[PDB]
């Protein structure tokens, strides 16, 4: 069953994950005294002491295995091993480690999946690159005992999925189950690496007991990888086979990523670029020279096109300013919006109020009204709720009256004819316009005054088609 | 929510 | 000569990298007639033919050479080979071959000068990581036969002008001139390499057919390259020497690249800056928490300084939100402008409508009417037609009458002074205001009805300095 | 002094670094009468003279120093070699030297404090990588005279500073003060590292004069580096394991990076995302098509949530459009913000104009006046300078009158309850609005002429409860 | 294209 | 600055 063997070999990966990253660490953050600090790893301080400063010499892969207690690190069953490797308050008593580092490289108790496994990491040598006391690691090598190339492919699959990669396999044997016996399997004297072990499998006696020995290298190499595990300093583009293009570096934040000038530019106005390919021009998000309301030096940023000419973006704008009535208060608004409208009301039925001083009106059913769904508000920062806004301004406004036929003449309902229907007008009294809402909708209505010098009789109209409003819509913290 | 007109004089 | 040598050479890498190069890409860029396509290369697919899946076992370089012609691959006079490693339509009518690449990996007809060259690349072996059919190729060599340094200098020379290295150079002999015949030359049983043919050179009869074996190798797709043929999982940045700034990654879509926090953030706001260094704050355009209009959690972008205060993008900009009437269709809309104007009709005999209810105006060319440049409407997404808008809307409006000289003294021309000058005022019947365009103008022009409580006469007024607008410009998908 | 040792460690190797840095350009960027011109790097050219085509061929670092001086490059006092390696123009005349680079490599006058300490660099050597005359050099070395373990801590801090390593130290001797006389310090025969001079340092003799040999390899090429030293020609983001995400690769300008669509996607909408990971779409800078004014093919920029809705940003915008009136100029625009307000005077006191023929106002101090703090206008770019506008459109009039208590009703100050008072209405006249500034402060004021027909009595009044206007402010070149 | 004034009344 | 005010008809 190699649904078991997966498991196995992803918390085996898991493991191997977690040491490599201890190994490939020079500074570590730690916990002293409950305020993070940086030390060095005691992998690389000489004065540490067993088994932080424990170091085998096979450079070689094909090299002798070492057979010194104080040189590979036993693990696993039996062995306090792991004490030195994990969290110091893993018990919260504390452990015998005398470090409390901030993050867990390893879970402090083993996978319990291994516990029993038929495959456990048994021994793992740190490969030294010089004699040194507390030398760097070159190679991190784990013997892994069978209690073979089913967890090969296996075992590949996990460390596939974990962004590492064994330098190579090799097949390692012992007459015992001592730590210290380990040997490397061998073909006339030749080394038995895994890859070859599909044609050597015969001339193995079953008297031995076998195992794999992975072999990784930890030193993350100064170069930028594509598992994305370095971090660069900054990282600049070429022109022309030259290093002139712009860079990018990493501000103090850790937040921020900052798009700075290259060598070759001739003028200092950096910008990001989206490019479709497709015959037209990019467009640019350019940092270009400016000055402020007081005149002093400052900069923009300016989309535009490979002409100079600016360039569109579609989104929602909040523009963030001073309360014109109070200041060190802040006001959001949105990008507004103008529809030009004008009442419905036609004829005398609708149009005459016949009790003016005693008439109660519904604005939300009275006849010739505007009406219009509220607008969603866009998305606002933390704690600034936008309102739905709408207000009206008078477009055009005319006192008309009956003619001879008791029918009403002007009419603005299209703003390219306003001119063209005249009517017979009196005197204007002036107008009211009210704007309200309900939850799903906005109502705007009005009132005229207007006095008939022919009849010397005065009309009050609701709603009239002779007054027209340009209607403004938008999203503010002020409330309507 | 309400509406109201208003009141004109005469000559 | 070292001048024609070099011109040999040169030839000679030039097919040796785009060989090369072609072995490095298990994933090639093919065009499938009328669009590029992402097939596995033929190389790697066990179900490719002679010569895709031809494989040397040879992983030593001091093991014997293949003698098996379904093994190396021929290559130069009498082979068809060329065929499978050139695009399909190298002539217009097609080849043997079943791929159209997307590049040219080595030039369609081979380099006239290798046609008789004194060295000829006569045998290419593609040696195998392991013995499954389309294995993953771990070292190219390249079989150069004499037709011995001084080709040697010239061969490092042009393979240092183009970015690739040899693993080795070997001296290979042949008894006859058969492309299998090759073999290892041999001093003593031990492989002779080119770091040991000056002291080995007199051992040598000339009664063989020499040349030298360049080994090359494809997989150089670990670290992230200078050429950027090299993908990256994710990229992130340092700061103060730690992997804790912002980092870059793909999503699945493959058109979008994200950038998110660093571990050293104590807040969650990425961002993207940019920074002119001179003597001035860098723009950053950071994410933050939000809310949207129900309340629920969302984000927004801000464009600030360093000290938190919004920044300015100079851009048109388009917002769409839902009709406010039809709801189930999007608006778009810009940004508007605003323009204060009165009309500048000022005397009797461009005021006053002789036979209102007989005139009929050319608003074209009427006197005193306000006329602008139609605006040009920006970039909109595909199926989006903008229209030009245009509104107006009262500011100030009086029924100015003649005074004793017959002029009229209310004038509204400029803003700051509209009660300057107050006039003789009679009673207002109101005005209509219309607002015309022709393919390149705006015409505002207006009709104004006044009484003249001292004369009992009536007027109509067209175009008057009285009366006032706020004119409001912008771009929609509403229609005028 | 480690802190004396620390100078001269970081003057040493600035010159290392200064030199490694020129031997690995083999284009350089020179200047020819007046312009910048790229030529190959005179140690490349095998018509160059001394010292520029002297080469050393000991590959090995264990083998025979050169003792032949056309093979090395003896540096500093008593030799003119620097002059070779700094600009023909480090003095006003001109040096024996041929080539005035655009960059100084190395400071054209030595540090100071190596003309006489402890420490110097005598000698310099170019290891040669073949036999030709100008061929590519694979290591220097920088032989350096004692004048032994506290410097090699100073040296490794300073290239660890200057982002440069060492590929190995050596201890080197010679019998007299010649630089031809350096040869490896050896032990039983075996050349002497420094980190195996721990154990040896008692079988070394006093009567030689001692020095180390820092080797330096050249290129950093192929590889992007984690120092950021290697420019990209682009880069390339995984999906799946392939490289099929968005590309950035700078263009000519050396001012852009620009964003490309990989080639695993589906859709050529190439975007930059900002992601918070903390529940909500990430939101996205995407590129779509589009068509311009004359409905030719275009582009524009869409901020949107992984649903293709758009999102928001918080910043502050200008446009750019042609003046409606003067074509042929620019002008600047800010997002307006809209203020529904009424003025306040309310008892006759204060609303009654008593002699209109008379009044003269003070808009700063009338009573009733609507009064803002002047806004302050956002960064505009060089030369367009951005004034402050506000102008009003009429939201609601009416021609009130005293009622029977001398009170008047109408009043329009809540936009949702203009109606509420209807008030005894008489004849309207008109009304005049202005706005005026002071250096803080918007004043806006208006006049109201009504004829009241039941007392036959002519009112102006003065900033009236019962007229309301919508106040627009924004910011634009066009002046108030 | 158009314009048009409008009639007003008289007492 | 200044403001000022219009004058109306006396019927």
């Amino acid at each position: 069953d190699e649904a078991r063997r997966q498991i196995v070999s992803n918390a085996l990966i898991s493991e191997i994950a977690g040491i490599v990253d201890f190994v490939a660490e020079e500074q570590i953050t730690v916990i002293e005294q409950g305020i993070e600090k940086e030390i060095t790893n005691p992998l690389y301080e000489q004065s540490s002491g067993i088994p932080y400063i424990n170091r085998t010499t096979n450079k070689d892969l094909n090299s002798t295995m070492s057979t010194n207690a104080s040189e590979f690190i036993n693990w696993g069953a039996g062995t306090s091993t792991r004490i030195f490797f994990t969290r110091k308050y893993c018990i919260s008593t504390g452990t015998q480690g005398n470090y409390e580092f901030s993050k867990d490289y390893i879970p402090c108790e083993e996978p319990a999946i291994l516990s029993n496994s038929d495959l456990k990491i048994d021994r793992i040598d740190f490969v030294a690159t010089d004699n040194t006391v507390g030398s760097a690691i070159e190679r991190v090598d784990f013997i892994l005992t069978f209690d073979f190339s089913n967890y090969v492919s296996s075992l590949e699959k996990a460390a596939e999925q974990h962004s590492i990669s064994f330098k190579d396999i090799y097949v390692v044997e012992r007459n015992s189950s001592g730590a210290a016996g380990w040997r490397l399997t061998t073909i006339s004297g030749k080394p038995l690496t895994f890859s070859g072990l599909s044609k050597n499998i015969g001339s193995l006696d079953k008297t031995k007991n076998y195992g794999l020995r992975l072999s990784i290298d930890p030193n993350l190499g100064k170069f930028l990888r594509a598992d994305g595990r370095v971090g660069a300093d900054k990282l600049c583009w070429n022109i022309d086979n030259k290093m002139s293009g712009p860079c990018l570096a990493a501000d103090d934040s850790g937040n921020n990523l900052v798009l700075t000038k290259g060598k070759g530019a001739k003028s200092n106005e950096p910008g990001l670029c989206w490019d479709l390919n497709t015959g037209t021009s990019k467009l640019c998000l350019t940092q270009i020279e400016g000055k402020d309301n007081n005149d002093k030096d400052a900069s923009l940023i300016k989309l535009k096109d490979d002409n100079g000419n600016p360039a569109t973006m579609l989104a929602n704008i909040l523009v963030e300013e001073k309360s014109m009535t109070d200041s060190t208060k802040k006001e959001l608004r949105t990008i507004p919006n103008t529809i030009y409208a004008a009442f419905s009301n036609s004829n005398a039925s609708d149009l005459v109020i016949t009790n003016p001083g005693n008439y109660i009106g519904n604005v939300t059913s009275e006849k010739g009204r505007i009406e219009l769904n509220v607008q969603d508000c866009p998305v606002s920062p933390d704690g600034n709720k936008l309102h739905p806004r709408l207000s009206a301004s008078i477009a055009s406004i005319v006192a008309d009256t009956k003619d001879s036929n008791g029918k009403y003449q002007a009419d603005f309902s299209s703003l390219a004819g306003n001119r063209n229907s005249g009517g017979q007008l009196g005197y204007l009294s002036g107008t009211a316009i009210q704007v309200n809402q309900s939850g799903s909708k906005w109502y705007i209505t009005a009132t005229m005054g207007v006095f008939d010098p022919l009849t010397n009789t005065t009309y009050v109209y609701l709603n009239p088609k002779f007054l027209s409003v340009n209607i403004t819509t938008w999203c503010s913290t002020e409330p309507q | 929510s309400e509406g109201g007109a208003f009141t004109v004089n005469m000559p």
